[PDB]
């Protein structure tokens, strides 16, 4: 990846749905006045949402709304990760690979995708709907080599049932973003019971 | 390790190995050397005037030892002694030939000597 | 050579790859060492007699 | 420490998990006595936590009890806020997001009951947007209560009540420091400031803020609701309380459990539930911290209780409150590089020691593992790690070397023989 | 679960019920 | 520090403190400053009056011989307001030492 | 009446309540080496080439931005400080490619008049060196960004004095460039004046580009008349 734009969509053009100009009333409402000047983190991302990846005319647009010189935007979109500057697919999938996720062999829930899905890492599927990456520090390491799709996460996975989670998704079916097997909440099991109680008859530190 | 008449080598297919970094000029005790660079057409830099006076040069071995790109080299031939002081001053395009007349002499000395220094 | 390399140049293997070996070969062939102030004298036995430097 | 435990009863600091997720009257535990607390003078709450004296869950020392009764004693011209990390930076932490997922009703109270001590004005939280689903629901949890009139602007019974404004990040480590979060709450790029401006309670949004953590403001109401004399239960005269551990990477059923201090790792790892790898003969090479502590071998760790200062007795302590271990097949040298390959991607990059100083290691760590050019390097690579300490602004550097600093400690030969394994191979 | 549609979440109950803000100025 | 750094020697620096202490003692009409060069040599700052006088004391004595005159020289410094300088330099054959005698001046 | 006494290297000196170490330790005639600090601009902390060593405390502070309290003993020269200033300026020579024959600042640069006097001796790396790519701004500023010790002294200057806000910092980790994200050329008055700022040879002047090194010239003071202020 490179962080310079070869004049793709200087005028794409792009604009916000008039249903969205009534929320930006609420966002700025959060902050104090005169310092407002950056709501950019939601406002720039909401724009990703309306589109699904933001071209360079998206980066220039919000400046006209927020009156900041639009190198005080192109910067912020090149720092964080979640934003996607280049185009993407219909599903942008993550394989957590880190010390804990390595110990439970995240490579299991990783490759055997190339033999199933039939594409390399970091490359979108030849059409659209699929691409592949990996990231670090999200959610739980208490689960198996958990996997993220787009807005959800599939905890406690295995090579056997993830064959489905993709393949049932290719059909258009969405299989329950939770730790499908084992314990549903990631329970202690070993003192899970506890018998919840009211707080021991309060009136305690009334003094 | 002998010292004597000067040269300017060039690599295989020739680059005029000198980059005009203005050093063999600035360590020179006698101040013989004179160098004027100016950017060559492509944009790689080279020289224009390079003149070793052959009367002032005191034969140090300070201009063989400061050149990082390893161009300028004291030859081992005592061919000298012409009859007019209008002459011994050298230009650039006297040197190169005088250093392409024998490179079978030079290119086989350094590879004896360069392992010591 | 003396080892400490502020007063000695480096070889032609070293000045030609790593970094630190220019800035002490390229400031060592314009200005010199930095040798502290204060006066000396010295002497030797040269074949015909002594030799000074003050 | 008493009986060398750390037990778990139904008497704990967390109310419920599988019982009731949605809103209500806080059917039993929560939202119990309020108007009596807030109506009494604010500094009554201040120092009333000292009966516990929570060290804090932010991965460090510095008991939470001091900094709130610390400066922000007075007030002059400019409002005070609350910024409470919800974020997780450390690999394998996972302690967070379980608090929020099934029981949000606690923390909105935790601020309101907590924020009164600060004398603060508004309430910000912060969450890595990488959690889209669970974090999305807090707003409901806010609404499902706040809409009933439980919070703001007088609610309830006082003249002081104020709401909580969620926000989100993207590729953050930013919770990796305070004095970064309060910067990227603003919308700059996030390069954490210098630590002593005016430390984090003077230079702030426009005006003084305090950066708390999750279970530092979560358990405060219930420890001011009852307290005691049970506030100090387990742990020695120094560290006291019961925090959460979340086991990961080899076990029978890695899962959270509430466990009090001074618990030895040899019964704790085996329990909750099993040890499923070899309880022994699996060599039990262990990491006390999540990423912030180096290895321990089979030595006194297993009898070493999890009390903080008990760990400073060993070569490293851990405030992160997480556990990752190993048994046999995992090659540590192979399994520590992808802890370092992580650091290289999460660093700001201002400072000259951090940037350009971590890669010098990360570029060489792929020599050892692969196996490759000769020793005497190890002796240098130690000095590099010894050379980044006071030299970086944030802790990410001070949290950069320890894994490598403490790998060269505790395992000499595993490297020495591998450099041979490729040496003999070359031959 | 709702991939787009942060709207009413942001603009329905929040929009009317986030008072005032005063927030001051900061003109600058 | 040892390998490349010139090893010092103290004994030579103790005595040439003493023996030069007291030639500010017995000719105070003349000598206006004295010191010890870190390499164990002495510099006696002397008014221009004594030149023939001081040497003559250094010329013979049983505690300071200094028979061998080695090097006379000069230095010329602007912005010293008295331009030039002399430096006499004398070796005492019995006692193995060098003691230099600095005397300023002008042109006129 | 409103001043502090603080001992620099065992010598007392007076300082107004709220001058930093560096403005004190200048009063007695020393330069803590400098990279990101500069008078006329603002101050940030990202060089880490001034580490003074305070007396009786295990940490080592930084003498750019931090006040000076009732008298410390500000110890410049010891075996502790000299353990740092040697250990930073071997880092920022990790990537600094092998120019100086031809880097047109090659006679003044500050990877040169520091790193002989202060700091290291030889190098241990041994392989590496990212090389990024340049671009252009205008027909004055010539830009090779392969160098960039990244003081960020060209950036705090745009948003500062000459009010044109353009230049930026794009990236994360070992890789961040400086020059502008889009293709905008950056042109104004006083913004041909950058090329005093940048301490190494990243930004060097166009018309002068290659003509002479700066040990040969002759500085004869003068006055410029095209206009009022002279
Ligand atoms: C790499 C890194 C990641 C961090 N991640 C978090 C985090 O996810 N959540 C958090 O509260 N603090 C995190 N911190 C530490 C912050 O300093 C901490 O939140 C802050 O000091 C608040 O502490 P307190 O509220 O317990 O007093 C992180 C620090 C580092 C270096
Ligand atoms: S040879 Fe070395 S010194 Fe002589 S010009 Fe070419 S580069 Fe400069
Ligand atoms: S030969 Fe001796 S004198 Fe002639 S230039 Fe080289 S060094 Fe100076
Ligand atoms: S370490 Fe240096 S660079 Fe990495 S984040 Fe902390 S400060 Fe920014
Ligand atoms: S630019 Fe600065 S550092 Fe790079 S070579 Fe020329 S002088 Fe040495
Ligand atoms: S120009 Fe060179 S030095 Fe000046 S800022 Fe950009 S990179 Fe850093
Ligand atoms: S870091 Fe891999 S899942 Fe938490
Ligand atoms: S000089 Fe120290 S911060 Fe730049």
């Amino acid at each position: 990846v490179h962080r310079d734009t070869p004049e793709n969509n200087p005028e794409t053009p792009f604009d916000f749905t008039p249903e969205n100009y009534k929320r930006i009333e609420a966002i700025v409402k959060n902050y104090p006045e005169g310092h407002k000047a950056a709501a950019v983190l939601p406002v720039l991302d909401l724009a990703q949402r309306q589109n699904g990846w933001l071209p360079i005319s998206a980066m220039n647009k919000v400046a006209e709304i927020l009156q900041v010189p639009p190198m005080r935007v192109y910067e912020v979109a090149t720092f964080y990760t979640m934003y996607n500057r280049k185009p993407v697919g219909k599903y942008h999938i993550q394989v957590c690979t880190t010390t804990p996720c390595m110990l439970r062999n995240s490579d299991s829930i990783l490759e055997a995708i190339q033999k199933k899905l039939g594409i390399k890492v970091g490359e979108t599927t030849p059409d659209k709907l699929f691409t592949l990456i990996e990231v670090e520090c999200l959610g739980a390491c208490v689960n198996a080599p958990m996997v993220q799709i787009n807005d959800n996460y599939y905890e406690d996975l295995t090579p056997k049932d993830i064959e489905e989670i993709i393949d049932e998704l290719k059909a258009g079916k969405i299989p329950k973003p939770g730790p499908r097997s084992g314990r549903f909440s990631c329970e202690p099991a070993g003192g899970l019971t506890s018998l919840t109680e009211p707080p021991k008859g309060p009136g305690f530190g009334v003094q | 390790r002998f010292r004597g008449e000067h040269a300017l080598r060039r690599y295989p297919s020739g680059e005029e190995r000198c980059i005009a970094c203005k050093l063999c000029e600035a360590v020179c005790p006698a101040q013989a050397i004179t160098i004027e660079a100016e950017p060559r057409a492509d944009g790689s830099r080279r020289t224009t005037r390079y003149d070793i006076d052959m009367t002032k040069c005191i034969y140090c071995g300070f201009c063989q030892e400061a050149c990082p790109v390893d161009a300028i080299v004291e030859g081992p031939n005592f061919e000298f002694s012409t009859e007019t002081h209008e002459e011994l001053l050298y230009n650039k395009e006297k040197l190169l030939n005088n250093g392409d007349k024998w490179e079978a002499e030079i290119a086989a000395n350094i590879q004896a000597d360069y392992l010591y220094r | 050579k003396v080892d400490d390399a502020k007063v000695s140049p480096p070889k032609r293997a070293e000045m030609k790859t790593s970094m630190e070996s220019l800035i002490h070969h390229f400031k060592l062939y314009t200005e010199g060492y930095q040798v502290p102030p204060g006066a000396t004298y010295t002497a030797i036995e040269a074949p015909k007699g002594e030799f000074g430097v003050y | 420490f008493g009986s060398l435990k750390d037990e778990d009863r139904i008497f704990t600091n967390l109310y419920g998990r599988h019982d009731w997720r949605l809103k209500g009257a806080q059917s039993r535990g929560d939202w119990y006595k309020t108007k009596e607390i807030l109506l009494k003078g604010p500094d009554w709450i201040l120092g009333e936590v000292k009966t516990s004296g929570l060290r804090g869950r932010g991965g460090a020392g510095f008991p939470t009890g001091l900094k709130w009764s610390f400066m922000n004693k007075p007030s002059d011209g400019r409002p005070k806020y609350l910024v409470v990390n919800a974020d997780e930076g450390e690999p394998g932490t996972c302690k967070d997001r379980e608090i929020i997922r099934h029981d949000p009703h606690k923390l909105v109270e935790g601020c309101l009951v907590g924020g009164r001590a600060m004398g603060a004005r508004a309430a910000y939280i912060y969450i890595r947007g990488e959690f889209y689903n669970e974090a999305s629901n807090l707003q409901v949890a806010i609404r499902e209560a706040y809409e009933a009139g439980l919070i703001g602007k007088n609610a309830c019974g006082s003249g002081y009540d104020f709401d909580v404004f969620v926000v989100r990040g993207a590729g953050a480590y930013i919770c990796g420091e305070e004095t970064a979060l309060i910067e990227s709450i603003e919308g700059k790029q996030g390069k954490p400031r210098l630590k002593p401006p005016f430390p984090a309670d003077v230079g702030v949004f426009g005006c003084p803020t305090t950066v708390a953590n999750v279970e530092t403001v979560a358990v405060s109401p219930t420890i001011c609701r009852r307290g005691g004399a049970w506030f100090a239960s387990f742990g020695r005269e120094r560290n006291s309380g019961t925090k959460l551990f979340n086991i990961s990477g080899h076990v029978n059923n890695p899962c959270t459990v509430e466990e009090e201090m001074s618990v030895p790792l040899k019964e704790l790892i085996e329990k909750h539930a099993g040890g499923v790898t070899g309880g022994w003969d699996n060599l039990l090479a262990v990491i006390p911290g999540g990423s912030s502590t180096p290895l321990i071998p089979k030595s006194v760790c297993e009898t070493v209780l999890m009390d903080f200062d008990a760990l400073i007795q060993a070569q490293t302590g851990l405030g992160t409150a997480a556990v990752i271990v190993m048994d046999r097949s995992t090659d540590i040298v192979k399994a520590i590089a992808r802890l370092i390959e992580f650091y290289k991607h999460e660093s700001c990059g201002q400072c000259t020691p951090c940037r350009e100083g971590v890669d010098w290691m990360n570029k060489v760590m792929a020599r050892f593992v692969r196996g490759d050019a000769r020793p005497a390097e190890i002796d240098s690579l130690w000095e590099i790690s010894k050379q980044i300490e006071g030299h970086t602004i944030c802790a990410l550097g001070d949290g950069a070397a320890w894994p490598v600093q403490g790998l060269i400690r505790h395992f000499r030969p595993e490297l020495e023989e591998r450099m041979q394994q490729f040496a003999q191979q070359h031959q | 679960y709702s991939t787009y549609t942060f709207l009413d979440l942001n603009l329905d109950l929040s929009k009317f019920r986030m008072p005032q803000p005063s927030s001051g100025r900061e003109s600058p | 520090t040892r390998p490349t750094v010139r090893p010092r020697n103290d004994v030579a620096h103790k005595q040439l403190s003493a023996f030069g202490e007291y030639v500010a003692e017995i000719l105070p009409k003349y000598v206006q400053q004295v010191q010890v060069s870190c390499f164990n040599e002495l510099e006696i700052c002397i008014h221009p009056d004594g030149v023939i006088p001081v040497l003559t004391f250094l010329r013979d004595h049983s505690n300071a011989q200094f028979k061998s005159l080695a090097d006379l020289t000069a230095v010329d410094i602007p912005t010293r307001q008295n331009r030039f300088e002399i430096v006499y330099n004398l070796l005492s054959l019995r006692f193995n030492s060098r003691i230099r005698v600095k005397t300023y001046t002008d042109e006129l | 009446s409103n001043l502090i006494e603080v001992f620099v290297d065992g010598q007392s000196v007076m300082v107004e309540p709220g001058t930093t170490v560096l403005q004190a330790c200048e009063k007695v005639g020393m330069q803590i080496p400098r990279f990101c600090y500069h008078e006329r601009l603002s101050v940030a902390g990202n060089c880490r080439m001034c580490l003074v060593e305070i007396e009786k405390a295990p940490k080592v502070v930084a003498a750019c931005a931090m006040p000076v309290m009732k008298g410390w003993n500000i110890l410049t020269n010891s075996e502790k400080t000299k353990k740092a200033r040697e250990g930073v300026m071997e880092f920022l020579l990790a990537n600094h490619p092998l120019d100086c024959p031809i880097c047109d600042q090659g006679g003044e640069c500050d990877l040169q008049d520091q790193s002989m006097m202060f700091g290291s001796d030889r190098s241990r790396f041994l392989e590496g060196k990212r090389a990024v790519e340049d671009k252009n701004i205008g027909p004055l500023v010539k830009t090779i960004m392969t160098r960039c010790i990244q003081c960020t002294r060209c950036i705090r200057f745009a948003s500062e004095i000459a009010g044109v806000d353009d230049l930026g910092t794009t990236g994360r980790g070992n890789d961040m460039q400086v020059g502008t994200y889009i293709e905008k050329m950056f042109m104004s008055e006083l913004s041909g004046n950058i090329i005093d700022i940048c301490p190494v040879g990243a930004l060097t002047s166009k018309p002068y580009a290659f003509t002479a090194r700066p040990w040969e010239t002759r500085k004869t003071e003068s006055i410029d008349v095209m206009d009022a202020v002279g």
